[PDB]
């Protein structure tokens, strides 16, 4: 029973690092969308400065 | 394509704020439900990943 | 009698009563059949317990 | 004896249980790994596009 | 909780966090206590029967 | 255009930074009673379970104080405690039994 | 004394409401009892309210929650998650009524495991 309680706690333990790994994926996300925009916002400059 | 559909749908419930007017609400790094649709897969392979 | 302190006992399980005080007391042991019904098996209020 | 057989029973079901923690314990300690080096890729991804 | 395990007794003008998990061990250490002071309530009986 | 320039500038590099240091979590909001947008890391049910909440180190204390298994529900809390309050009258009782016996 | 008894006659007039209170024999031990059975009511009562009140509250927090990750499906997955054949559905309907039974946080390996 001391063995299957270990054990059950390396598990608990495990599950706590795949949320970490989709925190990662979610903000990369959401940079990746705020890259494109400022690339957006960046072409709209270089028109102004072309005039 | 499935991971993409549910970081999307994700992210896109984090910028949200679905019962504000839209025209008060300050969104993160300034993006819109928009900006985060333009990084789902394209609509056959969102359609196929479904079936 | 006996089976008067056995139904009381096995619902109000907390109470000491010996079958010496039903004995003295038979109008007090008809007090405690009539709160067993008004007390759920676990002391609090039967209406209480419903809700 | 029929406490001995309960025993032995339940003996018997906690090295069963105990084998299949183990063999969860195992792949899931394997895919933590790869996890781990998943979290270093997502990593690199996340380093790339800052 | 703080209400369950302390009851209104305690006119605490700030109930702290620390002060839910004292009440909480309080709780488990008043039922260990009480099941510690049977036991040795078990023995003396069994002693004044022997 | 000296001066609007200058607010600019470095500008994707300071929302970067303080993008970084927001809990993802705290910006996902539920809606209990149709009106009211509550932080889903508001919630009772998470404040209790959730293992990023900032509050997740205290309950696990409680859990362990009171013997509730960390695999259970949240709202099982408040009957456990109940019924912990109800063995700890019945043990009070029946030592009482026991020493008037004695 | 006649605080004890005024809380005992005060505390049948609440548990007995319009019924006429039935006549006892009134003396030292069946007030003591009667004593200890009112005590012990009412703070069963005060601990069973309480309970009651957060039932309440968890059972609008979980329907909360339950929209939230129901709309979640929707826009990610699409109507296909609900669209299960009836050997899907009665396995998910197991997995379910499993995790109720056993009163767990999620459906997780790591919380049935132990239960």
């Amino acid at each position: 029973q001391e063995q299957i309680q270990t054990a059950e706690r390396e598990i608990v333990g495990q599950d706590l690092n795949c949320e970490r790994a989709q925190d990662l994926c979610r903000r990369s996300l959401l940079l990746r969308a705020f890259n494109k925009k400022r690339e957006e916002e960046c072409e709209a400059l270089c028109q102004s400065n072309k005039k | 394509g499935l991971q993409q559909c549910m970081l999307v749908s994700e992210c896109s419930r984090l910028l949200t704020a679905d019962s504000v007017p839209p025209s008060d609400s300050t969104s993160i790094l300034g993006l819109d439900k928009q900006d985060l649709l333009d990084l789902l897969p394209p609509n056959m392979l969102v359609l196929w990943v479904r079936d | 009698m006996a089976q008067t302190l056995q139904y009381v006992s096995s619902r109000l399980s907390m109470l000491q009563i010996d079958e010496e005080d039903l004995e003295r007391n038979a109008q007090f042991g008809k007090v405690l059949i009539e709160l067993c019904p008004l007390l759920g098996p676990n002391g609090g209020s039967a209406n209480l317990n419903r809700e | 004896e029929e406490e001995v057989k309960a025993l032995q029973k339940q003996k018997n079901l906690h090295i069963r249980r105990r084998n299949k923690l183990q063999m969860v314990e195992s792949g899931n300690r394997q895919m933590c790994l790869k996890s781990k080096d998943k979290e270093e890729e997502t990593g690199r991804a996340f380093q790339e596009v800052l | 909780l703080y209400q369950l395990l302390d009851g209104d007794n305690t006119q605490k003008l700030f109930r702290t966090y620390d002060g839910l998990e004292s009440v909480a061990q309080k709780l488990s250490q008043d039922i260990a206590s009480m099941r510690d002071q049977l036991e040795v309530s078990e023995q003396e009986h069994s002693l004044l029967l022997s | 255009i000296i001066q609007e320039s200058q607010r600019l500038q470095d500008s994707i590099q300071k929302e970067v930074k303080h993008f970084s240091a927001i809990c993802l979590p705290a910006l996902l909001k539920v809606s209990t009673d149709g009106f009211n947008l509550l932080p889903s890391r508001e919630l009772s049910i998470n404040r209790m379970s959730n293992t990023h909440a900032p509050y997740y180190g205290i309950f696990k204390g409680i859990y362990e104080s009171v013997r509730l298994p960390l695999y259970k529900a949240p709202e099982s809390v408040l009957s456990h405690v109940a019924d912990m309050k109800k063995q700890l009258f019945f043990l009070r009782s029946q030592l009482s039994s026991r020493s008037e016996a004695i | 004394m006649d605080e004890k008894s005024t809380k005992i006659i005060m505390w049948l007039k609440k548990m007995f409401g319009d019924k006429p209170l039935p006549p006892y024999e009134v003396n030292t031990r069946t007030m003591e009892i009667l004593y200890q059975l009112a005590e012990w009511n009412e703070a069963r009562d005060k601990d069973l309210s309480l309970v009651t009140e957060d039932l309440k509250l968890k059972s609008a927090e979980v329907k909360a929650e339950a929209k939230y990750l129901q709309d979640l499906l929707t826009e990610g997955l699409g109507p296909s998650y609900t669209n299960l054949s009836r050997m899907g559905n009665n396995y998910l309907n197991q997995i379910v009524d499993s995790c109720l039974a056993l009163e767990l946080k999620n459906s997780s390996l790591s919380s049935y495991i132990p239960a």
